[PDB]
């Protein structure tokens, strides 16, 4: 799990010819799962009259 | 007296999360005999 | 747009009104300095963008001195916390100006030979845009995601209360005519004087001007003037009166906003290299924030305020580390061995340790 | 950061980490981030002579 | 008689705090100077000092351009501040004297009947005060040191400001919609560039002349410029240069960095006790003053320490010497006697390990 290290490797069956395989992850993500339960801001003290 | 929110509050709160059961997903670019190819991926067991 | 033409302003209680408190007409109840770049939101007794009848004028103030509507320019207009403001634009009770920071804000304007004056205490606080904390901005740098007080006026959600007003009591309207009290009501606003010492009175003056036998004095009948037509915020300097005071929502303008500000960039380090070490030459203008890590599961967070020329040797290894000197972006760094010797010992002690 | 040979001399050496930056969208203005002056700070950061 | 700025002209540029936001000022801060001692700054505006509207000399006016045209205030009414407010002294060319105190910008301003022109720039200014004794405003009275300050001599003493050619302004003003169609409307007397395409890359060069220019009908496809050329410009960087060799005359820049005799602060004398190869001394300040100790052999042992309460130190004093400099003062030095008090804790004190 490594971006920019282009990986390569070769599959090799025996009458055929080695196919090459070269891959390069960009990016790799890691999204999880949310659940919000409540947002909190600033305060206002309302003052009734 | 009582006590009320912002009214900046749709544009300066901070939302609270439980986070749980990420699934990594994975940008890649693939070459297999000259037929390139650019692909996003999931590392499911079973998500070809 | 302003559809709230029909809420009055009010004079309030001050501490301070450049003799003493007073009930001032341009009054302060909110400093909301949750931005950033130094904007700040009030929010005072007067209004703005109307005139004394109601009509949509433009960069003018309106506010009771004693009964009555004036209006004023905003370029007389004055408030400074520390240093002087300037004042953005206003927008009925709110009024956005870009005020730097301090402990105090002021706002006064001048009459014929009266100033008029209100300082009440509220941090106002300049809240920097990003890792170089700094004071007053900078001509050039690099644009970054701000949260300011934006001058849209439109009703962006949020919203405020206008009341009905509370009977304003005012010794004016009564005089001792001559021996036995009598009130005057100004032009058909009524009054609502209780009378004490034996006959307490109720009194509806609808448009009259009634004298009052079994008193002498000026102290014993007090008068309060009925308006009931212009509505009112909820001021806590305000009475209410008993019904049901909540008539309409007023919208407030001025809202905190995203957009971008252009905050500055930190001068170039200057990198001298070291096995497994990283020296760093810092010589910041503002003060700085340094932001350091390693890229391993102990990544040994260091987080430092640098305001003054600075060196720093840091270890770094090969799995990795990561460098932030302000707002510019991480330069990720890597090692490699140089350990001084050959093997073909003073090797494989520096390489490979513990051994 | 600046060396003259003497001080009514036209050859002069400067070495500041000078760096050029972008103008904001809408303006005309050659901006810069350079090391600060090491005389003042010099001045400022001094022992008695 | 030494105003021969006047072949130069007042400029517009860029600053960011105009009292409406950001904006094309008349009175931008293209540099200030702190470098000074006692809070004297020196200015470096866009806008001249010292001059009227036609280039007759005048003493304390400024003259700046307003979109395109220059004007005339008196500098009894064109205020600054940094922290608290400054105090113009001076003016001459570009550049103006003040005596402002210590801050993190500079905002100057001025009124026209109706506006408010400010501007404001976080450039710093620095107190940098005289001597051993620290000062924020200096005192009623004291002794006399060796200073530099910004002169009030607007003479030329071989330092020089350079002189270009204005690059060509642009107006929108001057494009208007007369009629189905485009007409740049010059400024009579003056010429004006034109370089609107509209479908083919149009350019011409009036002289002067209240051309149609057609096949245009927009005036924000056309663009017109100005050329005045009759008057120079220094090398602002908020403003566009021209295209060949704009490279003539030196200005003097006035009110330098020169040499004179300031007022330094004398702090309180100290209150001196002996003793046994000892010297304390009590200490009263009145502002952060400098305590500065050596002694006379090869190893001074120094001491340079702010002192700014009241505080007692209890120095040591051999009979190779002891120096004392306290703020302002003349050094002191004090020189130690023998003097120790059965009779083995006289040579226990006296040559001691015996």
């Amino acid at each position: 799990s490594q971006a920019g290290i282009s990986y390569n490797t070769i599959v090799n069956r025996a009458g055929y010819a080695p196919l090459p395989i070269s891959i390069t992850p960009t990016k790799i993500k890691l999204i999880p799962t949310v659940n919000l339960e409540y947002v909190t801001c600033h305060y206002k003290t309302g003052m009734d009259s | 007296a009582y006590v009320m929110k912002s009214d900046d509050c749709l544009a300066d709160h901070a939302e609270a999360y439980k986070a749980h059961t990420a699934s990594v997903q994975a940008f890649l670019n693939i070459t297999v005999g000259e037929h390139s190819i650019v692909t996003t991926v999931y590392v499911n067991g079973e998500t070809p | 747009f302003n559809e709230y033409k029909l809420t009055r302003p009010y004079m309030a209680r001050c501490i301070r009104c450049a003799v003493g408190s007073c009930h001032s007409p341009i009054a302060i109840e909110a400093v909301k300095s949750d931005g950033h770049d130094g904007y700040v939101r009030l929010q005072t007794s007067s209004q703005y963008g109307l005139d004394s009848s109601g009509n949509l004028k433009g960069r003018t103030m309106r506010y009771d001195m004693h009964g009555t509507i004036k209006e004023i320019p905003l370029h007389q207009v004055s408030l400074y916390t520390s240093r002087p403001c300037h004042i953005v634009d206003g927008h009925g009770y709110f009024l956005l100006a870009r005020c730097p920071a301090g402990d105090s804000i002021t706002m006064e304007f001048k009459k014929d030979s009266v100033r008029h004056s209100c300082s009440v205490p509220y941090e106002v606080k300049f809240n920097p845009v990003g890792r170089e904390l700094y004071t007053h901005p900078p001509e050039h740098g690099v644009e970054q995601a701000c949260q300011v007080y934006a001058h849209d006026a439109q009703n962006r959600g949020a919203y405020v209360e206008m009341h009905l007003p509370g009977s304003e009591v005012d010794s004016s309207l009564v005089s001792l005519s001559g021996s036995s009290v009598t009130v005057t009501p100004p032009d058909g606003t009524s009054a609502l004087v209780e009378c004490e010492c034996g006959g307490t009175k109720i009194s509806e003056t609808i448009n009259k001007t009634k004298q009052f036998s079994q008193c002498t004095k000026k102290e014993q009948c007090r008068a309060y003037r009925l308006q009931n037509d212009k509505w009112v915020y909820n001021s806590d300097k305000l009475p209410k009166a008993a019904g049901a005071t909540l008539k309409g929502k007023l919208h407030v303008p001025f809202l905190l906003a995203d957009g971008k500000c252009t905050v500055p960039l930190a001068p170039e380090p200057m990198i001298t290299f070291g096995f497994r070490s990283v020296s760093l030459k810092l010589h910041p203008k503002n003060p700085t924030y340094l932001i350091t890590r390693q890229l391993a599961d102990e990544p040994h967070y260091t987080h430092e305020l640098i305001s003054e020329p600075a060196v720093r040797n840091f270890t770094v290894t090969e799995k990795g580390w990561e460098f932030v000197w302000g707002n510019h972006p991480p330069k990720r760094f890597w090692a490699q061995e140089t350990a001084p010797g050959n093997p073909h010992i003073t090797h494989y002690y520096h390489r490979y340790p513990m051994s | 950061d600046i060396q003259s040979r003497t001080v009514s001399s036209s050859d002069l050496y400067a070495n500041t980490n000078l760096v050029l930056q972008r103008p904001k969208a809408g303006a005309i203005h050659v901006p810069y981030t350079q090391a600060p002056s090491g005389f003042e700070q010099w001045k400022k950061d001094k022992a008695p002579s």
